[PDB]
């Protein structure tokens, strides 16, 4: 009866890597991590990656349309697609008994799609919904446009499908993306809750198509822009970003641990931070309520940091300009040592904590088996940041102040200042 | 034995749609299987079928019919409306299996 | 194999203290972990005078204790990478921290701190005031919040039930620091909280930090004891709030439910299950096994519907929920009661084998984490006065067959007087005699 | 408990209702047909057919 | 099989802490599901 079992990983001829733990919970849960996104797109088939995952539950070779969500409900299991704009995640959610049944459409979704022109046609117009109700967020828009004003391409291309594009999407273009970006040395078959012997043989004994690399990414160029959008809206959203460091950079660490410095995101509820300089700074320089919170991405072969600032209107100037003098600063030495052994804590929670949940398990497992074919013993990644200086956070303070800025806002920017005035 | 081939040809010329310049997919009655699979046809396919009836049509209310060499011959007959009607048909046949058990 | 890993789930503890308070916790090999107290107060409790003051309460809880004031107890919670987290319904309260299992002994005396020696300071206290109001303005343009509080407000009229969690402006208004402090000594204490915990904590480690910081022994026999509340009367009723410059109309409509101990609360779950919810998003579409969903994508009936079996003590409210377009009520309304003449008629067991099923999946991955882990613990004692295991609950469930859920649902909804809340643009959906009428005959 | 007794049996589904209707309308008609005929009767004895018929049989 | 949903088209929270929690701690997740409500993060 049920015991401590090791994480296994197996890497194919195919390139293929299959990273399974067996866990013993009476819920699996398999994905499918595939680097795809819309950083592969370009201009002639923008949003073809957006289309791609709501085309999830169309017809494949091998299963209607209609017995992938009978089938699949038959069950109890669950099926959804996450992406962000360089990863794209197939995952499946069932009872232990019915892994493979469920695994079974989870196979013919990503490797043997067919995107009738009818069945496509008819799913064109959810590309409007979808967006409208992910867009209710305002987050998601000063986020989107920070991209197109960061980059020039691959990262500047938009997560959710442009609006001119909308229906205007071939199934053809559909059919060369998943061609093109799905093939077996760009993808890991990651599962929780089963044995490797079996969700091996299920990797090789039935999942193949399209071998080798295929379609590579235009490297992602800076630009350094400035997106501004005037809506109106009682409060302004504002971020400003900088270049910041990649995934497995070796300032990778350095980042996150000045972001937990400055402080992201209260961690009691109704709460003010007192660790957080950047909210407490500002909170000294405003009079009504607002967000300011660090702001950190690591991408394949780039990143960004910086802060992002929900205020009222009038109040956007003061809050945008108290949040740059923090990072200046933290720059200018104002680190104590404390605070980077009190960032390191808070950052060594947060991870762990974050596996708690089978979506932060699965992810994390198959987000590293996925880049670099291993899993991290997590006390190693608990080694990797906590050696990490109180200079080399001081150093990435330093980077923002110098690297060229890149601002997206979105409100009533009546005063809300422009990026050649911090 | 060719005596199959030579049955469905001499009925395909006895039935005598071609002489109105029709496919015979084109007369076929619209239920609602053909109506869906009609749906699923590609824009110059459907706008070509359109043109067909609407000539056959008016072709019928003067009494006439299309000239000897403009009749469809029976091996030049495209059935481009039967692959996508059959799919129509096994999808149906799957739900309303899959609804009983 | 499934049927193993239920039977072979490390079983919850428990063990009472003197002053009667319960200390239950799931041991795993957790690294982080999730430990709070979960009380049985809320705006039931309540009354005319004190109603939202558990929730006023629950604004100043995390604002400093007597020990160790705003400024020290923030500072200090943040900087052990702790995360301090709480709520207040109803029927229950609950205060709880996500932490590392090595600072479970502190984080316990943390909690033990704001339950007690809460600071609640006179200064604070008006800060609050304008808070609590804007929370207020907030929530009023939810129009699912709005609609679920008109649904009590009319279902339970009269009684406790009726009242809103966060209260009246009035109240906010007026509530004294007196009041306040009356309501913390009236509700929290010892035998009607649970201490729960879940991660990588010994439960043994467990009672011994919580038989430290929660001391002191009631003497008489009324502090051992148990309020038991007055029962609250259901109303075959409507409220109807019409706005029709309100872009989309909410409707919830409910029959009373069964309570906490009812075994027909599993049954009632897995006929919810059968007509489930949805909304625009379900890439499922046309496709999905749910009639009702099936019907909503083909006609368009709705932007999102919901079905749901909220518990209480004694009551309950078993309905469902839909958003939709001021010209597709009607139609959506015609159906929804449609299906649930379906429940009590036509049920199938190909129908119910699907249910079970999902709400296998559903229990199971309702314990996905610590702090879900400890949210079911603290309050299973505090409802069931036991912990029900995934294995029990599995056991429940997988005897319920159609025969089972036509006659539990015949019992709860077939000619039953309804309770119906409608928001915004409403006049598609008109008349409670027609509502009425749509109780009976499939 | 009649009103909750003829509830749960005959007012609840729709189909003991019309059983309970057709069968009530059967009792009803035998017993207002006789109560009625019997009211008409003695509101006029001994000038019907009914009464005053002995008097002509001497058959 | 789990998960809140939502309703919008095309064609408040103005206290401190009641619109907390959000300035992105990352960036942009897209999800969508085959029976759940469309994720976004
Ligand atoms: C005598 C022996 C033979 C008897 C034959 C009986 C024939 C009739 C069979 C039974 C028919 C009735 C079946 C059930 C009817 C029914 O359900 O009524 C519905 C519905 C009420 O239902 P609810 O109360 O909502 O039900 C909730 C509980 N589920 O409708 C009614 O109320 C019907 C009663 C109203 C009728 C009023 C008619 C008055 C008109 C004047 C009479 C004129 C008579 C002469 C007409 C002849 C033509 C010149």
């Amino acid at each position: 009866c049920p015991g401590a079992e090791d994480l296994e990983i197996t890497k194919l001829p195919n390139g293929l890597i299959i990273a399974s733990l067996e866990n013993f919970s009476p819920a699996s849960r398999i994905g499918v991590f595939i680097k795809a996104g819309s950083r592969y797109e370009t201009t002639a088939n923008l949003g073809t990656a957006h289309l791609l995952r709501l085309a999830s539950p169309l017809t494949t070779k091998g299963a209607s349309s209609f017995r992938i969500t009978r089938g699949i409900e038959a069950v109890g299991g669950s099926l959804s697609v996450y992406s962000t704009r360089e990863k794209m995640t197939y995952c499946v959610e069932c009872l232990r008994d019915h892994v493979d049944t469920v695994m079974e459409y989870l196979l013919n979704v990503t490797t043997a799609p067919e995107f009738r022109p009818w069945e496509v046609t008819d799913l064109q117009p959810q590309l409007k919904v979808d967006k409208a109700v992910a867009f209710q967020s305002p987050q998601v828009g000063v986020l989107e446009n920070l991209h197109a004003a960061a980059y020039k391409t691959a990262l500047a291309n938009p997560l959710y499908c442009p609006d001119y594009r909308i229906g205007k999407i071939t199934s053809e273009q559909l059919h060369h993306f998943v061609q093109n970006n799905f093939t077996s040395a760009r993808m890991a078959l990651v599962g929780i809750g089963v044995k490797h012997s079996d969700l091996k043989q299920v990797a090789e004994q039935f999942l193949n198509i399209r071998s080798g690399a295929g379609t590579s990414s235009a490297k992602a160029t800076y630009w350094g822009g400035e997106i501004r959008e005037q809506n109106g809206h009682s409060l302004v959203h504002a971020a400003v970003v900088t270049e910041g460091a990649a995934v497995g950079s070796a300032e990778a660490n350095a980042f996150s641990v000045l972001q937990h410095v400055l402080g992201a995101g209260p961690l009691i509820k109704r709460g003010s931070s007192v660790t957080s300089k950047l909210y407490q700074g500002v909170a000294k320089a405003t009079t009504q309520p607002f967000d300011a919170s660090a702001f950190n991405v690591n991408y394949s072969d780039s990143g960004l940091f910086g802060f992002y600032t929900i205020s009222q209107a009038a109040h956007a100037g003061e809050v945008i300009r108290a949040a740059m003098n923090q990072l200046k600063a933290a720059a200018q030495g104002g680190v104590t040592e404390e605070d980077v052994t009190k960032a390191k804590n808070q950052l060594k929670a947060t991870y762990l904590m974050s596996v708690e949940t089978a979506q932060g398990l699965l992810n994390e497992i198959g987000s590293e088996a996925l880049l670099s074919g291993t899993h991290t013993a997590p006390s190693v990644v608990a080694q990797k940041i906590d050696s990490v200086t109180s200079a080399d956070v001081v150093n990435a303070a330093k980077k923002f102040v110098s690297g060229k800025k890149s601002m997206a806002a979105s409100g009533d920017l009546g005063s809300t200042p422009f990026l050649d005035e911090l | 034995g060719r005596l199959m081939d030579r049955i469905r040809k001499w009925y395909y010329n006895a039935a005598g749609f071609n002489k109105y310049g029709l496919m015979r997919d084109d007369t076929l009655y619209e239920d609602d299987d053909v109506k869906e699979a009609l749906k699923r046809l590609p824009e110059d396919l459907y706008n070509e079928r359109m043109f067909r009836i609407k000539r056959a049509l008016d072709l019928s209310l003067k009494h006439r019919i299309l000239p000897k060499e403009q009749w469809v011959k029976y091996e030049e007959d495209k059935p481009y409306l039967e692959p996508y009607l059959k799919e129509v048909i096994r999808e149906r046949l799957e739900r309303e299996a899959w609804n009983k058990k | 194999t499934y049927a193993q890993t239920l039977q072979n789930i490390p079983e919850t503890n428990v063990t009472t203290l003197d002053n009667g308070l319960r200390v239950a916790s799931e041991e795993s090999s957790q690294p982080t972990c999730t430990v709070g107290v979960w009380i049985g107060a809320g705006s039931r409790y309540e009354n005319e005078k004190n109603n939202g003051a558990g929730y006023f309460v629950e604004h100043l809880a995390f604002k400093g204790t007597k020990k160790r004031p705003c400024a020290a107890f923030e500072k200090e919670v943040e900087s052990m990478g702790a995360h301090f987290n709480g709520y207040t319904s109803r029927e229950q309260t609950a205060f709880y921290i996500k932490a590392l299992s090595k600072d479970m002994p502190k984080v316990v005396e943390l909690l033990a701190d704001v339950v007690q020696n809460c600071a609640l300071e006179e200064s604070q206290i008006e800060k609050e005031r304008g808070v609590i109001l804007q929370e207020l303005k907030e929530m009023d343009n939810d129009m699912t919040n709005v609609t679920f509080d008109y649904l009590h407000a009319t279902a339970f009229q009269g009684t406790a039930l009726a009242r809103t969690v966060e209260g009246t402006t009035e109240n906010i208004k007026h509530l004294t620091r007196a009041d306040l402090a009356s309501y913390i000594d009236t509700h929290f204490k010892a035998p009607r909280m649970v201490l729960a915990a879940a991660g990588g904590i010994s439960h043994k480690e467990l009672v011994d930090a919580a038989r430290q910081h929660f001391s002191g022994v009631s003497f008489t026999y009324k502090e051992d004891a148990v309020p038991i509340l007055p029962r609250c009367r259901f109303t075959g009723s409507e409220i109807r709030a019409r706005d029709d410059a309100l872009p989309v109309a909410h409707v919830a409509l409910a029959v009373e439910g069964p309570g906490w101990a009812d075994p027909d609360n599993v049954v009632l779950h897995v006929a919810n299950a059968i007509i489930g919810r949805y909304d625009r998003t379900f890439g499922g579409g046309k496709h999905l096994s749910s009639r009702l969903a099936a019907l909503a994508v083909e006609h368009k009936l709705c932007h999102s519907f919901q079905t749901f079996n909220t518990s209480y003590s004694d009551t309950g409210l078993f309905g469902f929920h839909f958003v939709a377009d001021p010209l597709s009520i009607d139609d959506m309304m015609f159906c929804a009661q449609g299906e649930w003449m379906r429940l009590c008629t036509s049920t199938t067991e190909s129908e119910v084998k699907r249910a079970k099923n999902h709400l296998r999946s559903a229990m199971v991955a309702q314990l996905d984490g610590t702090t879900p882990v400890c949210e079911t613990i603290g309050s299973h004692l505090l409802n069931y006065g036991r912990r029900i295991s995934l294995e029990e609950w599995d056991s429940r469930i997988s005897a319920v067959d159609a025969r089972m859920v036509r006659d539990v649902c015949s019992k709860y909804i077939y000619d039953k007087c309804p309770a119906l809340a409608a928001v915004g643009p409403i006049e598609q959906l008109l008349d409670y005699n027609r509502i009425r009428s749509g109780m009976y005959w499939i | 408990a009649l009103l909750r007794q003829a509830y749960s049996a005959l007012f609840r589904r729709t189909s003991t209702f019309a059983l309970t209707v057709v069968l009530g309308a059967v009792l009803f008609e035998r017993a207002f047909d006789q109560g009625a005929d019997a009211i008409f009767e003695h509101l006029n004895e001994g000038k019907l057919w009914k009464h005053i018929k002995h008097k002509y049989e001497a058959s | 099989x789990x998960x809140x949903x939502x309703x919008x088209x095309x064609x408040p929270l103005l206290c401190r802490e009641s619109m907390s929690g959000r300035s992105a701690r990352r960036d942009l997740v897209a999800g969508i599901s085959l029976n759940a409500p469309a994720s976004v993060r």
